[PDB]
DNA sequence: CGTAGCTGAGGACCACCAGAACTTTTTTGAAT
DNA sequence: GTTCTGGTGGTCCTCAGCTACGTTTTTT
């Protein structure tokens, strides 16, 4: 009866938009109205726990009542997330988690969504749709996939690769290599 | 990629050790000897009587800063051990990996390997500056016989075969080490790579070396987070931390010999230096210590390239890259561990 | 890169928080270096040690009332330093056989 | 001071281990406080902001006698040893072990005897001391669950039915440990059991006092020589020690729970040094937290008498003992690992 | 040319002429180069003007008693320098009008 | 091959300069504005009632540093000269050239030769980056009508018919030069000559530049050693500065007009800027002061490569190396005084 | 202070010149000590740490009148000026009678006659005091002989022969310079001309007067806008000032030699002073230096007449205007440049 | 020329002639100086060793400095560093002291010594200098380089002496002629003080005409 | 023993205050 | 208006010294 085990953080799912095997290299190998704060959600269909950053309870007639006081509010979700904004969705793909992880608490639907930009200081609004929402549940799954077989994958080593700061453990110069046969015949014929 | 740090040899006896804030404070009966910061300091060498206070200890043990204790003229005791930092796959797997023959041997080969493509390589090359001095004819011949060896090395399955292979190894060399040497035949009476641990003169230095190299090596390897010193392929047979001398088979011949010859050719050091005890030990003095450890250092900071891509490093990192190739090897990165090779 | 940096301060004694704020920075700053003079501390950093260094430091000291000055040389450092008195320093590239 | 078992546990602080002849010397400065001989000695453990004798841990070292150095609160900073003695054999079974089930079956088994054991006698005492107001029958009638369980648990040879098995005590457990609160009652209840943010505030000082027991284990089962991050009942996880969690089931009877309802009686805590945001979290006040810590300490000072070896001690050396005779256990030197049994 | 020489200077005046040394140091330091901290100066010169300041000061301090360090910053120090507190100094190669 | 040292302007009125050791200092009654090293600074340009004490006259005269009194809008209130040095040959030689015509009209050749050339590349990359918004057929014809004249004026061997030549070439540049109001209102239209008062605008900026260009060529003549107050062109009017003028004729062509052209069209000043009191010519204002002030020294820290001598150099250096070109032509090193063709 | 051709004098230090109305106004420390017209100036000519106010530099050189600071002791420090600069045409003529044989042959005969005019009534002056121990006969003998050079250079065109006679005439005024010696003959002895490394006592004398003189008569012409370089008489050549050294030749006399004789027969300076070298020649002593120096000052500030305009004037001003006179004649209405004929 | 002693030139010229001929020329006709560091260095070693008014005698021998000596052979006059005199009974006696004494003249640079004449033709000149003033004859002469703080021996020649009369009288007709010459450019001058000045670029480069008329043609 | 909190006791260090003064040859001096 | 010299005083700066303590629910 031990629930707890099979969950993990949100803030995983940020890396498999990057690096995929950066979350290998950090999670397996372990080597480093309202405005409420740091509220603990955690998703059962999709199996995921984490730290909503900042949700927004703003108050409406056709919003959703909330536990321990009448009424309906909305929980606009706000997370501050510093840098440029990035075709890649590294970003989008957690607010997306978090969102559907509050609905499921709620079993309902909005198309809602905040975000901070640091470096800008900007406010940017993205609504979500099924093929987010389908992308996410894939991807959710097959990091189960990938956490319970204790597997570290292969990527290419990209531009990128000179920022992430495990580049003296990612070794990223390991991956179009001539194996070691090379050498083994290089040290017979000399 | 990672960046060499510095070591600290406390040669003062009846010494102490402090922390404060992070910088480590030398102190001797209520004088301060000097101060240093602890983020450039990669060891710390003790001789003689040394103390050091618990904090200290606690701090250096989880901040990857080893600690290690000698008497008089180093003499390995109680080396600082601290927590264990996690990565419990790569333990699990290098535990598994032990106590089967297949993988132990398949890893032998490669060490074993390695250990004689340097000496060979390291022979022909001598021969190859100065012929005048040596005989030449010989050490081509050996090279041969170790060529052949090569494949046998190669080609074998069991544990027991290649320990015995060892023995030949050790006995078609150390004849041809006497004459490795070109200068002081007469002061340095050199006996062959014949060894004493009490010491009979011309292996004082080679016991230090040895030392020296074993505890950077422990230390490197115990830095990735695991361990080789009592592991899979060497023998189990206790009060021998020599896997890490197995790790540094492919080095001791190499880094340690090599940089002896080097010292004995340059006359970096005389015999009168050294001297004997009544019972027939054999101690350096002091300068003569001080200055074989310039000469250690000095040579540790110089940097040299490495055969898998010609990224620049200096000596002190090739252990420390050595365990870490190791480690990517049980995560599947690699066939086999791919040795050290000049 | 592993550089060198010099950080020399000027905290005011004679406000509130004058005392207290000296002591902390000095003792602040002696952690990551060496003392060379008075108020004039060098050190050997990388990069990020510089800017958690900076990060830390830059909220110890007060503005509108003191002072923090920090001078980068480089990897090369041996060439563009030089002491002529009598108060000798001790480098960090030295084998250090105490 | 010195266990019967080879090992020094020196716990006062501000103590100076020195060497004469081939004997330690405690010495309390500079007063010759204690002397004891080192023939047969095994290994020194030493508390607080201390040293030692650079002699003494020289000439330690030499005959396979690590020398461990904890600080006064119990956390583990340093081991100094010679070549590694008595560890490697140790790590290798306990790994063996681990990849085995049949022993580590037998070592849960033997846990969760000594849990019920230890949960089913505190129940006894309690309906002892006050059957005056309290559901008397009803704790008889858990008593002889309990001994079934006994039973079922005693010859149970499976890991899933072990953990079923486990977890069907545990809800008794829970009814009976809301019954057991007796003064301050009206205020404090367990009417339910939380987790995750606590709800509630009996089940926030639950997780703090799981938390603390927990380190404190851990560094045990550290000072010994065993990795704590590979377990017997449960199951391998990174970041998680499993072993610790194991002696945490083990030992969340006597030593934990009765310091939270001493805590709750006796009228040391209100509510006031409590708080409740948003969720049933109760975020402790400063306070609040200096006085649990204190209470903590001074409970760690009690004195006792350990059940299996009947020596005089305290409590903060009962979970270093027993992760002790665990290693016993896998060096071969017993049979069996009681943490409280008869045998 | 011009490059930016940063000196600094800690003399003894527990000795028997050591005002008398500082009050001479602090005046034939000043003449080259700006204050920004009490015993320190930041100067833009060439290599001969260097050399000139360099033999003046070595001639008017002794030894044995009094200590003072010498840098060079380069042709590039504009990117190199930075500056948290409450003590501006006035740059020389800005167009400089008062 | 110098620095081109910084320069100094003080516009706060009742400014006072002093000297400390080697330091200037600006007071105002008690109360210091600041002190700047002397090692760094070529020109100080005092507005209003600037006192300097003679001691500060007297160090920045005996070190080459120049000191101009300007009043409030650029005129030429007064200089500072100093004492001698041994450039006697120099100055003979330049006297002894000067009572010759013949010489003196070469040069005249080829400073017209200089007007002619930078003006026709003046146009012509004009009207060759620009589109119908420019006269571009005009510009041409303009072109060719100097480059007609050039070889003419060539050779020209009298004063009188050479100044009659270069008024006319000077009114058919005019003619073109009317037309330069293309980013700008017609509020900035170029209306004629006005020499005393700056009746409208744009003169008054021409005014200020033509100081503030012949008070550096001055300091450079005065630099090099030669004496700038016999003219080698115009009428010798005694009490004039002849050769400052003499030679910043060719620099006219580039360096303040192209500056106020390119302000113009970049539109970096507004109509605003200028007030006007009853009749008050036009005058400008402390921000406008201000603004040319950083514009000029700014654009002079720009980097060019120079024709004949083919190195790099800063552009504000270009009065100092053509007058010194000047020089050494006065020891018979060249043939003639090479112009500026950039 | 002093008005003199056109040209306004300030001699005190520490007083502030200043402009009120049309005038200026010479003060001193806020207290009032003079005012003078300046409708017909020319020019101004400052010897104080003064400053002066920036409105009187303005207005004069709008109305083209230089002004020009000096030192307290006599060096050149600045000249402001607008754009007359006050001499062109004076040196463009100058300098183009400097290649031109008659005109300079003219001048150098001035120089010639007055200086040796003024050297012979010296010598009558000096003859006419002391009769006792002065072999007078042999000066008058001398003095006819001068006279008659006097009549026959009179009307001489040729600027070598003039080098002659004042070949003859130096040697004959150095046969005499022995004589007017008066005391302490026993060391202070005079054997001739060595103006390269020094020899024989009072020798050194006169070659540092010398020096002194040309930095002086040099300042003159710097005040007027002639050349300092560029002598009538003398040749140009680097590193010399020819036209100084040309101008010093009647200041000579009285100015140096009258002064060391002043100096020597007082016993101002003794043997002591002057240091020895090893090859015979004689050096200078720093306090030795110093005092020649105050005793210069000293003389420097003696009040007399001037014989061509009867103004009373200090003997420091008196190079200055001199020169001036020379200004004058290249461009004025001066006949005949006036020599220095004073008696 | 006043008495023909006017007339003198600067022994310093002599080395600056050796070394960049137009040296000499910008020196002593325009009268410009520009330093660098070792020229400062050297100079400073000069005042520190210019101290008169001292002397130092080790019970034989004594040592003289700052001496102003001119000869007429070649109406040249300067001042020299050193000059030692040691106790012999070979030379003439010597004012300001009993006995009889030996010169030996010794001049202080620094620098490594050079593979040309260029510092010893000074010493060269100046025994000249010493033999008219005492009457004499000076064969030995002594040089200390700071550089590498050691001592040079020098024998005199007369091949020396005739080449020092050589450049004495070609130098005497260059200052008369008021003329500057060119000389060849070489790696001489990056240390050559007066670089920005004698411009040695602009002399092995093409004239003035062929540039002009072809910029002005297209 | 290590981490903070406060003292206290000398050194470094710069801005003022008051006072006395304020002048000097001609020659050497680098070059990877 | 500058240079140099004593002399004063109030602000930075570090070391020596004495008192009083030492534990926190597990996020990148
Ligand atoms: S830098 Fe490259 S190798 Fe390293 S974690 Fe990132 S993607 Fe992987
Ligand atoms: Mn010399």
């Amino acid at each position: 009866s031990n629930e707890e085990d099979r969950y993990l953080m949100l803030s995983g799912l940020q890396h498999f938009q990057f690096c995929k095997r950066q979350w290998a290299l950090i999670h397996i190998e372990q080597q480093w109205k309202l405005t409420v704060r740091a509220m603990p959600i955690q998703s059962k269909n999709l199996q995921i726990s984490g730290i909503c950053d900042v949700v927004e309870f703003v108050q409406d007639s056709e919003g959703i009542e909330l536990s321990g006081v009448s009424g309906s509010y909305k929980a606009f979700p706000v997370e501050y997330k510093r840098g440029k904004p990035k075709k890649g969705d590294e970003d989008i793909v957690q607010l997306v988690a978090q969102a559907m992880c509050l609905e499921e608490m709620l079993v309902c639907r909005i198309d809602k969504g905040y975000l901070f930009y640091n470096e800008i200081k900007h406010r940017v609004e993205v609504p979500i749709t099924d093929a987010l929402r389908d992308k996410v549940v894939q991807m959710a799954k097959e990091m189960h996939h990938y956490y319970e077989n204790r597997h570290t994958p292969k990527v290419k080593t990209g531009p990128f690769c000179n920022n992430c700061s495990l580049q003296s453990i990612c070794l990223p110069k390991l991956m179009n290599k001539r194996s070691v046969k090379r050498y083994i015949e290089g040290r017979l014929s000399e | 990629m990672k960046k060499l740090l510095n070591t600290l040899y406390v040669t003062q006896p009846d010494t102490y050790l402090s922390l404060d804030g992070d910088n480590v404070v030398l102190l001797k009966e209520q004088e301060k000897l000097g101060r240093l910061p602890l983020h450039n300091l990669e060891a710390i060498v003790g001789f003689g009587y040394t103390g050091a206070s618990p904090a200290l200890m606690g701090y250096c043990a989880e901040r990857n800063i080893s600690i290690t204790f000698l008497t008089k003229n180093g003499r390995f005791l109680a080396r600082v051990v601290g927590e264990s930092r996690g990565n419990v796959v790569l333990r699990k797997t290098q535990y598994r990996i032990s106590e089967n023959d297949q993988e132990s041997t398949k890893i032998a080969r490669n060490f074993i390997t390695g250990k004689v493509y340097n000496s060979k390589w390291m022979l022909e090359r001598m021969t190859r500056e100065h012929p005048l001095r040596v005989n030449v004819e010989q050490f081509k011949a050996t090279s041969q016989l170790l060529s052949v060896m090569m494949q046998e090395i190669r080609n074998c399955d069991s544990l027991e075969s290649l320990r015995g292979w060892e023995g030949q190894a050790a006995i078609n060399y150390n004849k041809v080490f006497d004459q490795m040497i070109l200068q002081q035949k007469e002061e340095f009476a050199f006996h062959g790579r014949s060894r004493r641990p009490p010491k009979d003169n011309v292996n004082a230095m080679l016991s230090f070396a040895y030392t020296l190299l074993a505890n950077d090596v422990a230390a490197a390897l115990e830095t990735v987070g695991l361990d080789a010193y009592v592991g899979f392929m060497h023998q189990d047979r206790p009060g021998r931390a020599s896997l890490a001398l197995d790790l540094m088979e492919e080095l001791r011949g190499l880094y340690a010999d090599r940089f002896v010859l080097s010292l004995i050719n340059r006359k970096e050091m005389t015999a009168d230096g050294f001297y004997k005890k009544e019972n027939g030990a054999v101690l350096m003095t002091d300068e003569a210590r001080k200055t074989f450890l310039k000469a250690w250092q000095t040579k540790k900071q110089e940097k040299i390239t490495h055969p898998y891509l010609g990224e620049k490093m200096s000596w002190g990192l090739v252990p420390y890259v050595q365990a870490l190739l190791l480690a990517r090897f049980l995560r599947g990165d690699l066939d086999e561990y791919p040795p050290f090779l000049w | 890169g592993s550089m060198l940096v010099l950080i020399t301060y000027d905290v005011q004694t004679s406000s509130m928080g004058g005392t207290k704020r000296l002591r902390k920075v000095a003792k602040a700053c002696q952690n990551y270096g060496q003392r060379v003079q008075n108020s004039v501390f060098e050190c050997i950093v990388d990069s990020t040690q510089l800017t958690s260094l900076k990060l830390e430091l830059t909220s110890l000291i007060d503005e509108e009332k003191d002072s923090l000055r920090i001078y980068r040389l480089g990897n090369n450092y041996k060439t563009k330093v030089e002491h002529i008195g009598a108060k000798p320093s001790i480098d960090l590239e030295d084998p250090l056989i105490f």
